[PDB]
């Protein structure tokens, strides 16, 4: 009876806006971002994507506690490159790759008879 | 294409086997996991057992009802109940099923999924016919009736995803693999006498050349070229399963993007 | 029909006020069941 | 009791295969290894689910009321 | 007048009234048995 209702593993709350930026203090040009109602699904994806970027100096994430559908993500870019920008570019690249995959698989799927 | 290439090895009524190449491991795995977990569909969700005299407890039966795959191809025309303003359900957010059974026979009367009958108006949406993979034509065996036992109830089917409850999964366990030759050395083989003999080499080992032992371990290399196989429970055509998994993942990422827009907004 | 009690043994029907407490009139049993309600109980498919 | 639907781990529907499984056993005399493999239960997460089921609902069905 | 001597069910639990049996005692006292049904799903702390 202390079980949290499972629908809040994907449902933004009240003021639980999907994101919550926080400027890091330990290092310059770095930021820490919190996602609500998320998990490795999105995290590890975006994280590796960032890692692809050349101007990103640091990128890692963590799910603090499995009872909770959050994960913090910490970016750190070189100077003259806002973190939120690196995030935007990572999302865009991911979306383009997904779109390509979608069409390509749809194609090769039509390649069948069943 | 410029990103991933898909090469379908084989496609069936319920499975696609395909090579996923020129991708990153994380993207593959995320795709894997979303297909398992986050692609929405339709399932029984509330049962009004108006009468029951079987030997099964109601909640037992209602449980089995939950698990019955339903035709959910165009689920998108349906609305999450938490979004429909109607008092708990309507035809924009639900499908009403019903069930009556009676042990008219002297022998045992089986009760199959196919006995379910849609009541609510589908509005011409290819939704909710219980999936019948059975060759004999009657779907899941719901319950058995002896003689006088009568079972009569109505159900509500609703859009949901596997995160809330596994019954919504079109999942049907997904296979996954890469570097069958362990060239990446991502794993190390426990063995008593020889790793080579004691480990049955995977069937995918052929699609890549055996490592030439006279080569230094390449550290530059990274894992692409994943061999995946997706089995579909049947509530959705397999190709539709993978396509919608891709699309759902894309949607949620786009949502992140939009949230960034709101932040930079104010 | 609408119902008030069931004989346990005969498995038929019955009705009674605060009168007797026994006697499936046919079998004259001494144990009766309480004739399941009609409230159309609600259930959660999970 | 009655067959479970949906092999617990795997998720694959199995609630329909029960009848055919029994049929194979009786009428085809088949060996349940091959019987399962005939129904398509490849991985043992489902083979377990069927092979080891116990159908008590029979013995429930024998109390008259 | 007359005071209540009811029998509430256990404060912790909940469930469905399963089958209610009414009969007379050995000695002729009307007396009643009630059975409550409940499903228990494995939880974080249950033992196996
Ligand atoms: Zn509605
Ligand atoms: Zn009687
Ligand atoms: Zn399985």
């Amino acid at each position: 009876m202390n079980a949290p209702d499972r629908f809040e593993l994907f449902l933004l709350g009240e003021g639980e806006s999907k994101l919550k930026i926080d400027p890091d203090t330990k290092a310059p040009n770095a930021v820490v971002i919190t996602f609500e109602k998320e998990d490795h699904t999105l995290g590890n994806l975006i994280r590796a994507e960032l890692l692809n970027d050349r101007k990103v100096l640091f990128a890692a994430y963590k799910v603090e506690h499995p009872f909770f559908a959050r994960f913090k993500l910490r970016i750190q870019t070189t100077e003259g490159y806002d973190p939120k920008d690196a995030l935007k570019n990572a999302c865009n690249s991911i979306i383009n790759k997904l779109g390509a995959l979608k069409t390509n698989f749809e194609t090769e799927w039509n390649l069948q008879t069943l | 294409e410029e990103g991933p290439q898909v090469k379908i090895r084989e496609a069936s009524k319920d499975n696609v086997d395909f090579i996923l190449s020129n991708v990153d491991l994380a993207m593959a795995n995320s795709l894997r996991r979303v297909m398992i977990a986050e692609i929405p569909t339709l399932a029984i969700d509330s049962v009004e057992v108006e009468t029951n005299t079987t030997v099964l407890a109601d909640e037992f039966i209602a449980h089995r009802l939950g698990l019955i795959p339903l035709q959910s191809m165009d689920i998108e025309q349906l609305e999450y109940s938490r979004d429909c303003f109607c008092e708990d359900h309507c035809d924009k957010c639900s499908v009403v099923l019903t069930l009556q059974a009676f042990g008219e026979s002297e022998s045992t009367t089986n009760v199959y999924s196919k006995d379910l009958v849609i009541v609510s108006n589908l509005m011409g949406r290819n939704i909710g016919h219980p999936i019948i993979q059975d060759k004999e034509g009657n779907g899941v065996l719901i319950c058995k009736l002896r003689k006088g036992q009568e079972l009569k109830l109505t159900c509500v089917a609703k859009k949901g995803i596997a995160k809330e409850h596994a019954k919504w999964g079109p999942a049907a366990a997904i296979e996954f693999e890469y570097d069958p030759w362990n060239k990446l050395k991502h794993t190390d083989y426990w063995y008593e006498q020889d790793s080579a003999k004691e480990w049955p080499q995977s069937k995918n080992c052929e699609y890549e050349d055996p490592p030439n032992e006279g080569d230094p371990f390449d550290y530059k290399a990274q894992a692409d070229t994943f061999y995946m196989n997706v089995e579909s429970v049947g509530s959705i055509p397999v190709d539709q399963v993978v396509v919608r998994g891709i699309d759902t993942l894309q949607k949620k990422v786009a949502s992140i993007l939009l949230a960034l827009t709101q932040m930079d907004q104010d | 029909a609408t119902l008030k009690y069931i004989c346990a043994e005969c498995s038929s029907k019955l009705s009674l006020s605060r009168t007797d407490a026994v006697r499936c009139k046919d079998c004259g049993h001494r144990i009766l069941l309480k004739a399941r309600t009609k409230r159309l109980v609600q259930f959660e498919a999970r | 009791m009655i067959v479970p639907v949906r092999c617990f781990s795997c998720g694959k529907v199995v609630g329909d295969k029960w009848e055919s499984y029994l049929n194979l056993l009786q009428e085809d005399e088949l060996d349940e290894g091959t019987a399962l493999s005939r129904l398509g239960l490849k991985r043992y997460c489902c083979r377990r689910m069927i092979l080891t089921h116990v159908d008590l609902i029979e013995k429930f069905l024998r109390y008259n009321p | 007048s007359k005071r209540d001597a009811s029998t509430p069910l256990r404060s912790t639990e909940n469930g469905i009234v399963d089958q209610v049996l009414v009969t007379t005692n050995q000695d002729g006292l009307k007396f009643v048995k009630v059975r409550v049904r409940t499903t228990k799903i494995p939880q974080i702390g249950d033992k196996f």
